[PDB]
């Protein structure tokens, strides 16, 4: 098999164009339009948008030679999720109504994508991530409709179970690839994503909470838990190394450990100091899976599976004290756990396919398979 | 003269200071302001940083010229307002003060590394005051809407540089510079500011707007217009390109030309649909200005466009006035559809015509402006490390 | 000895969650952009504002992440305690504010440090030094009553002068005559106008997140926007002015640039007028550029005080003109409170801060901490994995 990526002079293109040609289409059949804080209502769906771009954007450019493909495939990604997780949520949830809400809302269903591809990137081209971006997206969305009919929840608040979708989803989409580092300023462009993650985690925890006070606790309690977990992660990385140094890449993950193990409970804890001793149970538990996992792909993405499935957990803890809501909270977890893997593997199935002319195994991590670079020999 | 560019650079903070002064007295809009200010500073500033050697040029004279331009802004677009007297200052205030710094940023882009920070002092200074009586007169005159300036801010700016890079013509540029060129990081942090703008430009299309409908509109179709550019940007990238390699100047480039065009109809009512077509469009004529039209401008118009601003700015905001002339046809919006293509033209004349006399006077040899050979090049006005 | 860090960061994070069950429970969306753009400033602005160092950037960024998220959990507690007096408290927006301030000042200290510590001595310092300052911006705005609303002697100049203090006993002779790795590039100096411009950008809602909603919140930004665009110009200039064959330095445009915002912060919900806060800034700027060509060299060289990021030529100085603004400014009717509360203001700001500093650093110079060699100051190398490739 040639080493040299095959041309995809006709395939991306005609992929994309009709895949926005065709948005636009259903945009025009099935959508339409429609105060006093419009502004602030905005700012929530913006922090996320924000979250999308900037923040998964650059947590994954810390490769060598993959930094341009990690920032700008999300971009791509984001600009298509959004606009798909829209008709989908409409459709699954029923003409589509287009508000601040449906957009933050349609946000949200588009970092879960975001949040899987971290796993996949350096293996895969455009189209195969467009493929990737569809299958999940409606996947996700026959998740929560499931759940709705189901458990008798809300379509729009069944987007809680995010994180551990895109986690498992992720991890069973890199199990089907191909089986195939760092540089300094890849490492500090990467730092600066994880920290608009970091700054604007509490958004994320609080944009399915209708009510004021249940997003002012949530916000606290996802904030004192963040630090905690900061401090527990730069802390510990020392402790699960070799060298005995601190890991830039192992920071920039467990960092969220204290965001991702209350978002589903952020509602429920009454005091900080709860937050606070979630953190640190959460990043401890990230020191630990470091520590652990690689022995037992991708690392940072394996032990946000195992922070997602703690805070699904923790939840399952606190929702007792404020037996069948255990039963069917479980069943609830299992199911998204089920489908998520289910349909990682379908798509990690049509990803394999010849027709997406995937990069060649010795050609992972390198955006010289996507990009222009002058002076190269281009052809035969 | 080693004191030209601090003398200059002092004697415009007096006026500033004297002018304050003289004209110038004392919460919802706040976060949309802090959008467009993070726009005008960290967006263009390091979206111009993809030159190898110039990164420090791009992100400080922008800067500089944005710090200058929002005080010189405000008390030009004031008195305008004000029509001679003293005017109070308030969040819309600063806001059409970002807005004015924007244009000359994207006046910038167009002569970038060809120029000295004294010639960039001159040309926002000049620049703000045509700038602002083609924008009083679109508003109040012609009555023409514009809320997301695709004509005022982005057809105004790009016509502008294009008319002032065309009077500073170098002919040993015209074949191509050494230091013309970018890095691989350099297109990293390029995308930071790519990033940013994407980001934050429904703010910058509707924090003027009338709040209620207009603003939610504004904010809405411009998301969607957006979200549609990105990816006709990147599916034109691969097609213009040999065995459909991306070209980054189009990824960071023309992935913003969707908020460009839909800026005149941002607030009229459009549709998600019709946003996304305009968005669309967009995309795919920046990609292809980029691909063809900048080497003919620079080859054969003798006009030589650094950052490629007529691919983003000034194609974009054509359309976004013609899209404005449909709209108003289509009935969406309650204006005049010949006070519309007023306000095109006349921002198109009247950046032409401001442009060529700005050039004219930077083109002086006064200003420190660099050689041939020391084009795009930091060292010219910094201290550069030693190391990358 | 060699699992001291984690240890001790163990040990203050258990202390931390015991004292918020043990003290803390549960306006505040009006206020809450104003605390994200402050965020940002502390965690990306500051932070990226130091990564100038080309074999440091890990470092910068890092330990700035650390010191930040540990100090708004303590400043939380400490400045709590204080306004309740020992008793039960609920915090809401301006206690996380109050708390990011807390850590604003401890990072303009560690910015005078840089590069010549450990991550354990930061984690002491970060604890020794928000009880200094939370004491002292008790003293001046509930004993003196003084007006500091973007606190140019509570923050920028306390922290300026506890950083120096720490800085000098903490002294290396071999570094006075300098250090190869005490040295920008190219890409961290891009890094480093990241963080600068953050701070530029966001210094409106700093100085004015806390200010009394209407007309003292709208001055304050007002003030604090203007002031900076007139910083900038005056930064610009003297920076050709003073450099050789008028070339710009990129620590004069890093830094220089934000001490229009430092120095409006007294006097920034004051009415001095827009024309006041842009001679203010224009004033801060050249001062600001002044310190880092001649006091800095004096100040290492002579007074065996180094510090990395001039924080005394951002901080200090304009934090000193910010101080003497504000008297300035009652004396010409801007403000009410007292002129001698406000001088007040000032001489318990900087002489506390000397004060707890030179405390804090006899706790630092103890060989307990892990602190690098001469060898390897300014190096990530000391504590993080650094790739092979840049
Ligand atoms: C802006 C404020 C002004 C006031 C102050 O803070 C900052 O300035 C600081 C600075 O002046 C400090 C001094 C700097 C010089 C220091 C010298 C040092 O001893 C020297 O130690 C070196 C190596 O450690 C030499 O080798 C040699 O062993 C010996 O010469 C001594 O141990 C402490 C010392 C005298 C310091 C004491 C405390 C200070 C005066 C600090 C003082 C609070
Ligand atoms: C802005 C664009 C679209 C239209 C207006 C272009 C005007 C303003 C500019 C661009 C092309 C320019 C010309 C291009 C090249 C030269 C040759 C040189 O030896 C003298 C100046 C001269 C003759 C320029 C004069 C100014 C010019 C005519
Ligand atoms: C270069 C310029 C002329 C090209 C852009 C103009 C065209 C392609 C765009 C911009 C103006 C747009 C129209 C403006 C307003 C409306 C009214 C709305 O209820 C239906 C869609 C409709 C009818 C839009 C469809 C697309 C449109 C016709």
């Amino acid at each position: 098999s040639s080493k040299y990526p095959r041309s995809v002079r006709r395939c991306l293109p005609l992929w994309a164009l009709t895949l926005e040609a065709a948005l636009i289409l259903l945009f025009y059949f099935f959508t339409h339009y429609d105060q006093k804080g419009l502004v602030a209502s905005y700012q929530v769906g913006q922090d996320l948008t924000v979250m999308a771009a900037l923040g998964l954007g650059f947590l994954t450019s810390n490769f060598r030679r993959h930094s341009w493909s990690s920032v700008a495939f999300n971009l791509f990604m984001l600009a298509l999720g959004v606009q798909w997780a829209i008709l989908l949520d409409g459709f699954l949830s029923q003409k589509v109504v287009i508000t601040l809400f449906s957009i933050r809302l349609a946000t949200m269903s588009a970092m879960s994508v975001l949040i899987s591809a971290g796993a996949v990137l350096g293996k895969v081209n455009l189209a195969q991530l467009v493929v990737m971006v569809l299958v999940e997206v409606t996947a996700l969305g026959t998740l929560r409709m499931v759940i709705s009919n189901i458990f008798n929840t809300d379509y729009h608040m069944n987007l809680r179970h995010f994180y551990v979708f895109a986690a498992y989803f992720g991890l069973t989409v890199a199990w089907c690839l191909p089986k195939p580092q760092r540089a300094t300023i890849p490492s500090l462009s990467a730092m600066l994503g994880a920290l608009f993650l970091w700054m604007f985690w509490p958004s994320v925890n609080s944009p399915l909470l209708r009510s004021p006070i249940q997003r002012k606790n949530a916000m606290f309690n996802t904030y004192y838990a963040l630090a905690v977990s900061v401090v527990t992660a730069i802390s510990g990385s020392s402790l699960a190394h070799p060298q005995r140094k601190i890991s830039m890449t192992y920071v920039h993950s467990a960092v969220l450990a204290g965001g991702v193990a209350v978002g589903t409970s952020c509602h429920l804890i009454p005091s900080p100091w709860l937050a606070m001793v979630l953190g640190l149970v959460a990043g401890l538990i990230s020191i630990g899976g470091a520590k652990c996992l690689p022995v037992c792909i991708s690392v940072m993405h394996s032990i946000f599976s195992l922070l997602g499935l703690l805070g699904e957990i923790t939840y399952i803890v606190l929702l007792v004290l404020h037996g069948f809501q255990v039963l069917l909270s479980i069943g609830e977890l299992s199911l998204a756990i089920v489908i998520a893997l289910t349909s990682g593997l379908l798509t990690g199935l049509l990803l394999n396919l010849k027709i997406w002319k995937a990069p060649h195994v010795a050609k992972y991590f390198d955006d010289q398979v996507f990009w222009k670079f002058p002076h190269l020999a281009v052809g035969f | 003269m080693r004191f030209t560019f601090p003398l200059m650079a002092i004697v415009l903070e007096i006026a500033m200071i004297v002018l304050f002064g003289l004209f110038v007295e004392y919460f919802e809009l706040y976060p949309l302001f802090q959008d467009v200010h993070v726009m005008i500073f960290v967006g263009f500033g390091f979206l111009m940083t993809f030159l190898k050697k110039y990164g420090f040029s791009s992100v400080g004279i922008n800067l500089l010229v944005a710090a200058l331009g929002l005080q010189w802004g405000t008390i030009v677009q004031g008195i305008l307002q004000s029509q001679g007297q003293k005017f109070n200052i308030g969040i819309k205030n600063m806001i059409n003060a970002d807005f004015s710094a924007a244009t000359v940023l994207i006046s910038f882009g167009a002569v970038l590394g060809k120029t000295s920070p004294t010639q960039m002092l001159i040309m926002t200074i000049l620049e703000i005051v045509f700038f602002a009586h083609n924008e009083y007169l679109v508003s109040e005159i012609f009555k023409a809407s514009d809320i997301g300036a695709s004509m005022t801010i982005h057809a105004f700016g790009a016509y502008f540089g294009l008319a002032v890079a065309g009077i500073l013509y170098r002919s040993g540029l015209r074949k191509g510079h050494e230091n013309e060129e970018s890095a691989y990081y350099s297109d990293l942090f390029a995308m930071i500011g790519t990033l940013f703008l994407w980001m934050f430009w429904p703010s910058f299309n509707s924090a003027i707007a009338e709040p209620g409908d207009k603003q939610c509109r504004a904010i809405v179709n411009t998301y969607f217009s957006l979200a549609a550019c990105v990816l006709t940007a990147f599916a034109f990238s691969s097609l213009v390109e040999h065995r459909g390699k991306l070209n980054m100047v189009h990824i960071q480039n023309a992935t913003l030309a969707g908020g460009v065009a839909v800026g005149t109809c941002a607030d009229m009512a459009i549709h998600p649909f019709g946003s996304m077509i305009i968005g669309s469009i967009a995309g795919m004529v920046s990609v292809l200005g980029y691909k063809f039209l900048t080497p003919l401008f620079t080859t054969k118009l003798r006009i030589h466009d650094t950052c490629g601003v007529h691919n983003l700015h000034g194609l974009p905001g054509v359309v976004g006035g013609l899209a404005g002339i449909v709209a108003v046809a289509m009935g969406a919006s309650n204006t005049s559809m010949a006070m519309q293509a007023a306000a095109l033209g006349s921002s198109i004349g009247t950046a032409v015509v401001g442009g060529l006399m700005t050039g004219l006077i930077l083109k002086l040899p006064l200003w420190g402006q660099p050689s041939d050979q020391n084009c795009y090049d930091d060292s010219v006005y910094w201290k550069v490390p030693k190391t990358r």
